[PDB]
């Protein structure tokens, strides 16, 4: 998981 | 640093109205809170659990909006009002935040407007936008007058960007009304779908270059193809709440204030 | 069985000629036998009720069932379907459109009669499961302006769950293949429509249908005059049990479905 | 719960 936008 | 831009490479049109931003107070609140939540071990494990079980039946956005997680940050209130070149008690009638996510980036704008409208695809994100008492409109219902229209990191997540920008000019108040726009760079657009799969956009927005610098130099060519000029613009860290492996997540933004010309 | 039988004498002269008796066939029996088996899965049902309860506030129950793949439903068998549209098991045409297709297992019955399958759906988790079956999902207000007509437009158990069912009916007619095209339409009766929201809230529909009566044979007779108003006459119809998988309490659930075949007028 | 068609 990571950035909610990318 | 997240805020430096090579001014020498910028086109003179943009040097004239480049606002310089910095890690102000409001940014620090967010970072701090993103470090606090990324210490709550029980929460960070239940977010990890829910998302992994449902990752192949919802989009991340919808999963993030089911837990109230993955909240994001674009500008502080102070940063916002300076970009607009306004007063902390300044006020108008209508804001529109298009594709508003969970509304946290819409909250920081709200005390400046009497009525608040927003649109969204994710139906759990529509829920949280409605939990904040905002007025939600359909994807094609808002183009039927808005004093400010917000389009933050949507032009790389939507199918018809040029239509969006022409639609935005359609219902934006003309005398004073401005629009505020943000765009992750280098440009990489897609239409997110359920399960990590994605569609490619239908309309193509021409973003020349390999760098933040040259790429923003290509947007004046675009903003007037829909009817806008850059009245002011800055660079911000596109911040996102972290998880259990990282306290937060960053991306490289570029935020514009636009007048109808 | 008591699911397929109506007092034909209480049907009108128009409808007494187009009724098609249905039967508890071997395909409806496969479904009950799976539903029963799935209710028997103790760990799965508790897990379904555990998830369904946590997220009762953020999502509609339609999308929760679609989140979990639970709650699949049933309107007709392959053989029953073919017996209502009056077609061979190997019958085939170009294009189907399932409006409000749900989780897709009811479309999956109609599927092998069309080489192209289109669906609309208001729920984001359903839409995925529809895509999971290789179905082309269209915009709720986008199937009318495609550029191609639809050989069979499917609209099962939606007129009591959408906002503008009259506009929908008139829409189906406008894009349905005029020569050989038919719509297959399913209504739960006692007609009691509402528009689903999230958290349990339910707004009322912005358009009222006059499906009114004291029994099944009465409300069905209300529909010729209705269907006439949107450009269709009933070419055939039948009584079928609207069936749905179970939970921990009942092995399955049964609502009272009228299925029609309508031809453009 | 009950029928998925709704209530
Ligand atoms: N065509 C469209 N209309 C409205 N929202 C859209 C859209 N296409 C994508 N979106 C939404 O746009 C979001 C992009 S992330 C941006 C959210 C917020 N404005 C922020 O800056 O943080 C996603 O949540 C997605 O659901
Ligand atoms: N206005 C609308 N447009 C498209 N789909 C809609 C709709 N209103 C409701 N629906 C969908 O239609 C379904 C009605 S329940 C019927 C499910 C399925 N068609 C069946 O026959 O079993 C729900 O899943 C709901 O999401």
């Amino acid at each position: 998981q990571g950035h909610a936008h990318g | 640093q997240w805020y430096v831009c090579n001014r020498e490479k910028l086109c003179e049109s943009l040097q004239a109205v480049f606002v310089q931003s910095y890690l102000d107070q409001g940014t620090q609140i967010f970072l701090n809170n993103s470090i606090e939540k990324s210490g709550w071990a029980a929460i960070q494990a239940y977010h990890s659990a829910v998302s992994s079980a449902f990752s192949l039946a919802m989009s991340r956005t919808s999963i993030n909006g089911l837990l109230g997680r993955g909240s994001m940050f674009v500008f502080s209130p102070d940063q916002f009002q300076r970009l607009l070149k306004i007063n902390p008690d300044w006020k108008t009638h209508r804001l529109l935040d298009l594709g508003a996510g969970d509304g946290e980036v819409t909250k920081i704008m709200s005390p400046h407007f009497e009525e608040i409208y927003a649109t969204e695809l994710s139906e759990t994100m529509i829920w949280q936008l409605q939990k904040k008492k905002y007025r939600v409109l359909g994807i094609n219902e808002w183009q039927n007058q808005y004093d400010v229209i917000s389009c933050l990191n949507l032009l790389d997540r939507c199918d018809q960007p040029l239509t969006l920008l022409k639609d935005i000019r359609s219902v934006l108040e003309p005398t004073r009304g401005r629009v505020i726009l943000a765009l992750v760079l280098p440009f990489h657009p897609y239409v997110e779908n359920v399960g990590g799969k994605w569609e490619k956009p239908s309309e193509i927005l021409e973003i020349k270059g390999q760098n933040w610098e040259e790429q923003v130099n290509s947007l004046p060519e675009v903003f007037r193809k829909a009817g806008f000029v850059i009245e002011a613009f800055t660079r911000l860290p596109y911040l996102c709440e972290g998880d259990m492996y990282n306290d937060y997540y960053v991306l490289d933004d570029a935020v514009f204030v636009l007048k109808p010309v």
